[PDB]
């Protein structure tokens, strides 16, 4: 894994020592390379896992989200050139470096074989994207966001770190491979109950939930583009990677303690998927979609079953790239317009045509039209659920109803009626804009043809 | 690489990890039994040393 | 004008050295854990003629 | 100078000597002050500091070629003169800008009277500042509350510095003063009011010359009398103040002293006290981009003898 | 605690000689590099510090940084080895003569063993 | 450039001759005790 | 309140001073560069040769050899009358029943 | 143990609640201390005098020594509060809080 | 530490007016001790109202306590089931009700109501499995 | 005071906390807490002002009590098993007696009434010295006595002072009591692992040590006593303030950076002796010194507060005094977590 790790290592003396003129450019080229390096981890052999040392291990759970990381970390560049353009060369260093520095954290989490070293990763990337958002954000309320996020976070991981350091003495190691191996059956008692709850709540807080979800809207309302984008694309993966991990130790329980869980997510995808519906600010509406779609995976967590699990890993990567260009459409919108009021900006689709059909595109793709890799981990999560009751499709085809609703009509409210009249600053989409959304878009569609790179262990 | 090398060195792995587990059970064990007894080099708390006391005869005989 | 092209891009070499000390080093772990290298009951064979490793 | 050297012995008071001594030359606008400033200096040897203005610490730092208005001051007195009661707050910016760089004049006229031995000769000082800002107040020029300000300030800061041993006032008529405002010319200097000096010389003579004659004795000179530089300075020679402080300081309260003085950015640090008056509190983005623009200034980027901009040499080994 | 009261131990001595028998740590060792790294970086956060060329001010002043600390480091990941070597020795040892608190244990496989099924249904 | 002289002004060639020098003795006693103690771990497991 | 500059204007557009900005920056050649790095190693490099890379990743899934090896077993289990999968996963005998 | 000794760390205690109930002077509490020091001169007297510890006898007197120090200590810090203050009071050492 | 040994011995479920007694002295004993605090901390103006102070929160306490362990004791009774958490939940929350009245506060009461019956919930499960709030030194 | 007076009353510190720390005779160690007091004392007091003779009047007479508690526990022991040696305590009163005092000399609650109050009394440096090696003395003799030590009773105090630091420093806008009552909720963490591990003990000590160390440096590089005067800092002198908003972030104890290896630890150990309830409490308690680190945080560095017109003056002139250790402090506060395994050196 060092061959990936190494190089984003060496982006940051390449980031502070680079020219001014050249900051962003030697970023981009350098993380797109490192990007088509990660495109090896995609071949796993199918019984076992690429055990490339004892520190660290790709599966075919890993190995999507670190190509996703990869590839996130050059479209937030892209996206972040232009609102820090005015930003001095040593602040725009340093908020690379925090990019920089989050894609290192990401990686060693997601390849790391020990829990307690996955803990110290997945909680270290809460201080990078906490600076970012509260140092780079264009509001007051960037502090109180960042307050909520860090602390909705630490209350949900520190129990965590408890339990893990127990189960290190108990079994005598954390690491995932002899934990899967050995995996003694837990037994219905108050201690192991609550055991359970301390592995799955910090897991439960950072995929947004329905009651722990507050953290979420307010930080990517608040967050710059690029901590929004990496929010949606990645942060929240990390608790379904660690859900779906951590899921060996709690086998037994599960079945019991996954109702107040499964029951609270299958409500709050539609409760939040209405919330969509009656939201005034563009942001706000993608985090409460998103909100939703982690729901889903939650439940194909819970579940259990190995067709909940493939929709599981589609649905996260599927959502990680939707969310991310939607987030990023709409940044292009504020920047324009300096607002996030939906209806300020409107018929937006005859001023800019093309960033129209980026629109058309990100929402078809939000409201699962097949056969987008939205709508395969959809799906499966729906056919896992249907396994486990019946009565589990009235929610989730209300769910997918609520989701179409919404998507679509935010793309007619902003896209589409009479241009505002007094709004004058619409100007002819840049490139970079252009280039960013077709980034976003072209691998999501090409994931496609080859399903099996994104369906996760199980398949 | 071929598939045998990932699969040896998964092995070489896995055997590390096991005897460190139970190498790390074992000193649990191992630090509690000798905190409880005290028959072991660990937890040996500190005693009055026998070199300081004066075996001379005394002011009295019966010392 | 080499001399001033090198001296204010000489960045670009930063990475991808770290790409080939990051397989180097990779390398070096893979010979740390050889202690299987034939030894398993799936792959374990006779070394052919002219050979004094699998590379596992 | 260091614990170290005074624990070694270096011993301030050895050096001070009887030409030893700070004599401040105060007076109102134009009464001839700097004249008889410069005279006192060359006849008794000692070392004369001209009146801070807006752009003494450029004086004293880096090139010492004034910097632009922006970027040291943000205050002009020819605004002052022109608009007094401005909505800027330019009179309050100006009045305790002129009392930090008369501070730090102070302090360094003090550093020099310690280190060398050398007496100093100011022209004004810390402690007749307050005059302007009496002056100003009374005239509606700056509110009350700077000058709450500029009395916290002071107290913080001027109680720590030892205060002149003579004090001199040249005293000239105000209607003179107007005339020979007139016949200098400036014209932004022709606006000033009469009452506004007629202030001025009510705080010099009210305030000022009773409170420093209970700490010494001042020399009160009328413009004809100040002329005549030789007998000021024999007047200075045969003064005997034996009350006041500099008898009453022994070695350590010099030390005490020398390493305040040596320490500017500690002699200043009370200046920037976080009251957020209107005139003198400065946004965060306007901060910013004056901090970015004094950074950008040659010589200015990093710590003197390490700027390769203006010639410094062998950094790598400095 | 623990090992403070270990029999003959000589008090305030950084590394016993019986440690001369452990493997002295290699000189490329990542423990000792990332020493040197934080020596490198505390060079930096003091040209910082004083306003000093970040990177190229004080050359030999930042050798010395990583000089010092690579030097400490060398001992200190000695000593750090020494001691775990001294609690593997111990636990081994006292094993070794507490049979009875450490049994051996019958091995069963898998086959052998009853572990009850519970379906994820 | 300055009109009062920078406190660093010229290298202080003692200062600078003393860090060298320091270092380089670290070093060398470093690398010096590090082959003392490899002959030593040698010798004594054979 | 405070002596604050005015809030700046709208970012200048960058097509004003380059018509032909491609944004990315304000001088003309670091956004032609700029343009030309993303689209090159990002379309042509990453998506064009990162997906025939991955379209024709060696099968080590095992998919074909899984299909062989049933074939095989097919066959086999077929021509000699056994039936084509076993209800038990492992031997019966070699497991010791309470 | 004898009722003597319960008489001696029956003083002890009354003194350390006096110190630790202050009324308003500070001489007072200063004095409380100096009689908790008392106390314990006493306590250590009789024990090493009953159980004849010879080498101990000194220990009462560097004791007592310490106890000077600490009531000059006292008294050199309530001289500059009666001067800060001019009295000895406690509520006047109310300037630092929480 | 014989007030808690004296809740502790009656048996769960059983004796209700014995429990609720030793969960009034409990309750009673800790009033006590958070007014010695207050009246330390932050002096009472008179002796009365220091003994008014002292009754109020000695009241409040005593009837915390005692309300907890009747109610607790009779669920146990009812429902017959002795080791369930849900009798201490529910003698909890009747504990934080009776705060919130003494507070005369609903949002008092409410939340007092959650915190101290999940407290109780807890204890109880503690009681059961063994847990240990401070554990002796066994490495 | 003349520098050869302060240089020998800072030694005269120095050798009481030297003496409690070598001497195996308990008369001895008394004597070092005696003559710790009595140079600290005027130390605390170099700066004359009123506030600093109250903060040294309170220290005096907390103290002074702490050492006749810890005489008369001493005397107690003696007459109880005769021995003045420091080792296994043979009599319970005497045991409470002595933790009593030996927390009200660490400012362990309901003892830490008095360390916010001095702290904010004193300058800078008298804080330094207050908060970091007068805690040496007691937590040494607490470790040499940490058998015989009732769990029970330190172990709430340990809680008591997690909690009630954490609670105090919300309400602070002055750095010294933010400083106290962080150091009140810190030396709980470390007295929470003596009953267990001392060692754990003096790792937290050491990193705390460590970050104190840099916080108290940078402030008095900066000037700062208040939340204000070190939000002009970022005018000024940047760098200090992003290197103390990474101290602080570590003082939360934020993976990756050091400051988590100390609770990481101690949790771990507590766990091992089956302690859960405890390590979590703990652990949960935190949040709120991470709270009110963030809100200082939030002032320093991540945002601009507005500044003053004067500072322009300040801009010319460089800082005079450079303190050496500052950046390997920081250094090692913030980047030391991947040498964790080293704590078995001192051990």
């Amino acid at each position: 894994m060092l061959k990936i790790i190494i190089p984003t290592t060496m982006l940051l003396p390449m980031t502070w020592m680079s020219k001014h003129n050249m900051i962003w450019i030697n970023a981009t080229v350098h993380s797109l390379l490192i990007s088509l390096i990660s495109l090896s981890l995609l071949n796993q052999l199918g019984e076992n896992s690429l055990n490339f040392s004892l520190t660290f291990f790709s599966d075919s759970l890993s190995a999507p989200l670190l190509v996703l990381t990869t590839w996130l970390l050059p479209l937030m560049l892209m996206a972040s050139q232009s609102h820090l353009s005015k930003e001095t060369t040593t602040r725009k260093k340093l908020y690379i470096t925090m990019l920089i520095l989050l894609q290192l954290f990401l990686i060693m989490t997601f390849t790391a074989t020990e829990l307690i070293l996955f803990y110290i990763l997945f909680e270290a990337t809460l201080v990078p994207t906490l600076i970012i958002i509260t140092r780079w954000g264009n509001q007051t309320e960037r502090l109180n966001a960042g307050l909520y996020f860090l602390f909705y976070t630490l209350a949900g991981s520190l129990p965590l770190l408890v339990a893990l350091v127990y189960i290190q003495n108990t079994t005598g190691s954390l690491n995932f491979l002899i934990i899967h191996y050995w995996s003694h059956p837990l037994s219905n008692s108050w201690s192991n109950i609550f055991m359970w709850l301390a592995c799955i709540m910090a897991f439960m807080v950072k995929m947004p939930l329905y009651g722990l979800h507050l953290w979420l809207p307010k930080a990517h309302v608040e967050a710059p583009i690029a901590g929004s984008m990496v929010l949606a694309a990645v942060l929240l993966k990390l608790g379904g990677y660690g859900m779906m991990r951590i899921t060996t130790i709690l086998n037994p329980l599960t079945n019991y303690m996954a109702y107040p869980f499964l029951m609270l997510s299958m409500w709050g995808m539609i409760m939040t998927s209405s919330i969509c519906l009656r939201q005034t600010d563009l942001k706000s509406l993608i985090a409460y979609s998103s909100v939703s779609h982690m729901a889903l995976v939650i439940v194909a967590i819970m579940i259990q079953t190995p067709w909940s699990f493939m929709g599981a890993t589609a649905l996260m990567i599927a959502h990680g790239l939707t969310s991310s260009m939607l987030f990023c459409l709409a940044n292009t919108n504020y920047e324009r317009v300096h607002s996030r009021t939906m209806i300020l900006a409107r018929g937006l689709q005859t001023l800019l045509p093309l960033m129209a059909t980026w629109w058309l595109m990100a929402s078809l793709t939000n409201l699962a039209l097949p056969p987008s890799i939205n709508l395969i981990g959809e799906l499966f999560i729906i056919t896992a659920s249907f396994s486990w009751s019946n009565i589990t499709i009235i929610l989730m085809g209300m769910n997918m109803m609520i989701t179409a609703l919404y998507s679509l009509y935010m793309l007619i409210t902003t896209q589409r009626g009479k241009y505002t009249h007094h709004i004058n600053n619409i100007k002819a989409s840049f490139t970079r804009e252009n280039a960013l959304m077709a980034l976003h878009i072209l691998p999501l569609l090409l994931l496609t043809l080859n399903p099996k790179m994104i369906l996760g262990p199980l398949y | 690489d071929g598939p045998e090398k990932n699969y040896e060195k998964t092995m070489a792995i896995l055997q590390i990890e096991a005897e460190k587990a139970e190498l790390r059970l074992k000193e649990l064990e191992v630090r509690r039994l000798m905190r409880a007894r005290g028959d072991g080099p660990w937890y040996q708390y500190p005693t009055i040393d026998k070199a300081l006391i004066d075996h001379s005869p005394k002011t009295t005989p019966d010392n | 004008n080499v001399l001033q092209i090198v001296r204010d891009h000489w960045v670009h070499i930063l990475v991808p050295v770290g790409f080939v000390f990051g397989c180097y080093l990779d390398r070096r772990s893979d010979e740390k854990l050889t202690a299987f290298r034939n030894k398993s009951l799936l792959f374990k064979r006779e070394l052919r003629p002219n050979e004094e490793v699998t590379w596992k | 100078y260091g614990p170290l050297a005074f624990v070694l012995g270096e011993r301030t008071t050895r050096k001070l000597t009887e030409t030893s001594k700070v004599i401040t030359v105060d007076g109102n606008i134009c009464s001839g002050k700097g004249r008889l400033a410069r005279e006192i200096a060359e006849k008794l040897g000692l070392r004369h500091f001209p009146e801070a203005g807006i752009h003494y610490a450029d004086s004293t730092t880096g090139d010492g070629k004034p910097l632009d208005v922006q970027l040291s001051g943000n205050c002009s007195l020819e605004k002052f003169y022109d608009d007094p009661k401005s909505n800027d707050g330019n009179s309050y910016r100006l009045q305790s800008w002129l009392y930090a760089s008369r501070l730090l004049q102070y302090a360094d006229a003090l550093e020099h009277l310690l280190s060398t031995g050398q007496g100093v000769v100011l022209e004004r000082s810390i402690y007749s500042d307050f005059v302007f800002l009496e002056a100003m107040y009374r005239q509606g020029f700056i509110r009350k509350q700077c000058v709450e300000h500029y009395n916290e300030v002071k107290k913080v800061t001027a109680c720590e510095y030892l205060p002149p041993h003579v004090v001199v006032y040249v005293d000239v008529p105000v209607p003179e003063i107007q005339s020979r405002i007139q016949k200098k010319g400036n014209p932004h200097e022709m606006k000033i009011t009469a009452a506004y000096l007629q202030d001025i010389e009510n705080a010099y003579k009210k305030t000022f010359l009773p409170e420093m004659s209970e700490k010494c004795e001042v020399l009160q000179y009328s413009a004809r009398e100040a002329e005549d530089a030789e007998k000021v300075v024999e007047d200075i020679e045969y003064l005997k103040c034996d009350k006041g402080p500099w008898p009453d300081q022994d070695d350590r309260t010099f030390h005490r002293l020398r390493m305040l003085v040596q320490n500017k950015l500690e002699v200043l640090n009370y200046t920037t006290i976080p009251v957020y008056l209107p005139e003198i509190t400065i946004g965060a983005h306007q901060s910013d981009r004056v901090f970015q623009k004094f950074t950008e200034l040659p010589g200015r980027k990093y710590s003197p003898g390490y700027n390769e901009d203006v010639g410094d040499k062998w950094i790598w080994l400095k | 605690t623990m090992m403070s009261g270990r029999p003959g131990r000589v008090p305030l001595q950084f590394l016993p000689n019986e440690a001369r028998s452990l493997p002295p740590p290699k000189l490329t060792d990542p423990r000792l590099v990332y020493m040197g790294f934080l020596g490198y970086c505390s060079g930096l956060i003091d040209n910082a510090i004083r306003r000093r060329p970040v990177v190229s001010a004080g050359l030999h002043r930042q050798l010395l940084y990583v000089t010092s600390f690579v030097f400490f480091g060398y001992y200190l990941l000695k000593r750090q080895d020494y001691m775990y070597a001294l609690r593997d020795h111990d636990m081994f040892a006292y094993v070794k003569s507490h049979p009875e608190d450490f049994p051996e244990k019958d091995k069963k496989t898998y086959g052998e063993i009853l572990e009850e099924f519970h379906p994820v249904r | 450039f300055y009109i009062r002289e920078p406190p660093h002004g010229s290298p202080d060639w003692l200062k600078v001759g003393l860090t060298l020098g320091t270092s380089v003795f670290l070093w060398i006693y470093l690398i010096k005790q590090h082959k003392e103690d490899v002959l030593e771990y040698k010798r004594r497991n054979g | 309140i405070r002596l604050q500059e005015d809030p700046d204007p709208e970012d200048e557009n960058l097509y004003e001073k380059n018509p032909d900005s491609h944004g990315y920056d304000k001088d003309p050649i670091v956004d032609l560069w700029n343009m030309r790095v993303v689209f090159f190693f990002g379309f042509s490099i990453v998506l064009v040769l990162g997906s025939t890379f991955v379209a024709y990743l060696p099968d080590y899934r095992m998919q074909e050899w899984a299909r062989r090896e049933a074939e095989r077993l097919v066959k086999y289990r077929e021509a000699n009358g056994l039936p084509l999968m076993e209800s038990n996963c492992f031997d019966p005998n070699k497991i010791q029943l309470p | 143990m004898p009722l003597v000794y319960m008489n001696i760390i029956m003083a002890f205690a009354i003194a350390l609640a006096g110190l630790l109930m202050y009324r308003s002077h500070l001489m007072s509490s200063l004095l409380c201390l100096e009689g908790m020091m008392l106390s314990l001169f006493i306590m250590s007297t009789l024990i090493i005098l009953n159980t004849h510890f010879t080498l101990a006898n000194m220990m009462p007197i560097i004791l007592l020594v310490f106890a000077a120090c600490e009531a000059a200590l006292g008294l050199s810090l309530l001289v500059m509060v009666s001067n800060t203050y001019g009295t000895d009071y406690v509520q006047n050492l109310n300037l630092l809080q929480c | 530490k014989t007030l808690l040994h004296k809740y502790s011995d009656i048996p769960e479920g059983t004796e209700c007016h014995r429990k609720a007694y030793a969960s009034t002295s409990i309750g009673g004993a800790t009033g006590l001790i958070v007014s010695a605090y207050s009246i330390a901390l932050k002096p009472p103006a008179s002796f009365l109202e220091g003994v008014a102070r002292t009754g109020r929160y000695t009241f409040t306490s005593a009837a915390i306590g005692a309300i907890f362990g009747l109610t607790s004791c009779i669920s146990a009774q009812v429902r017959e089931k002795p080791d369930d958490p849900l009798n201490y939940f529910i003698g909890g929350c009747a504990g934080g009700l009776t705060l919130g009245a003494r507070t005369r506060s609903y949002g008092i009461g409410a939340a007092a109501c959650a915190y101290m019956g999940l407290t109780a919930a807890l204890v109880k499960m503690g009681q059961l499995e063994g847990w240990q709030v401070f554990a002796e030194p066994k490495v | 005071m003349n520098p050869i007076i302060y240089t020998t009353l800072i030694m005269t510190v120095m050798s009481g906390t030297m003496l409690v720390m070598i001497s195996s005779h308990w008369l001895l160690i008394w004597i070092g807490f005696e003559m710790n007091l009595l140079a600290m004392i005027p130390v605390l007091m170099k700066n004359f002002n009123p506030r600093a003779t109250e903060a040294a009047t309170k220290y005096f007479l907390t103290q002074a009590t702490a050492s006749m508690m810890l005489m008369m526990a001493i005397i107690i022991n003696l007459l109880y098993s005769g021995q003045w040696t420091i080792t296994k305590m043979f009599n319970p009163v005497a045991m409470t007696m002595m933790t009593m005092a030996l927390a009200m000399k660490l400012g362990l609650s309901p003892f830490h009434f008095w360390v916010p109050e001095v702290t904010q009394g004193i300058s800078l440096q008298a804080g330094l010295l207050l908060l970091t090696w007068q805690k040496l003395a007691p937590l040494s003799v607490l470790c040499q006595i940490s058998q015989s030590i009732n769990p029970n009773l330190m172990l709430t105090m340990a809680m008591l002072s997690i909690l009630i630091g954490g609670w105090g420093g919300l309400n602070q806008t002055q750095l010294r009591k933010i400083m106290a009552y962080s150091s009140i909720a810190h030396m709980g963490w470390m007295t929470a692992v003596l009953p267990y591990n001392t060692t754990m003990t003096i790792l937290n000590l050491l990193i705390y040590i460590t970050m104190t160390l840099a916080m108290f440096m940078l402030l008095i590089h900066s000037s700062a006593t208040t939340t204000l005067s070190l939000s002009h800092t970022w005018n000024k002198m940047p760098v200090i303030t992003s290197l103390m908003m990474v101290t602080l972030l570590s003082m939360g104890g934020l993976p990756p950076l050091s400051g988590f290896m100390p609770k990481w630890m101690i949790i771990q150990e507590m766990t091992k002796n089956e302690s859960i309830i405890m390590p979590t409490l703990m652990a949960m308690t935190a949040l709120l010194n991470l709270y009110f680190y963030m809100r200082l945080a939030y002032s320093s560095s991540l945002t601009m507060f507005p500044s003053t017109n004067n500072m322009k003056m300040k801009w010319q002139f460089e800082h005079t005094k450079q303190m050496k250790l500052l950046p390997t402090m920081i250094v090692l506060s913030t980047l030391v977590l991947p040498m964790t395994p080293a704590l078995s050196s001192l051990n």
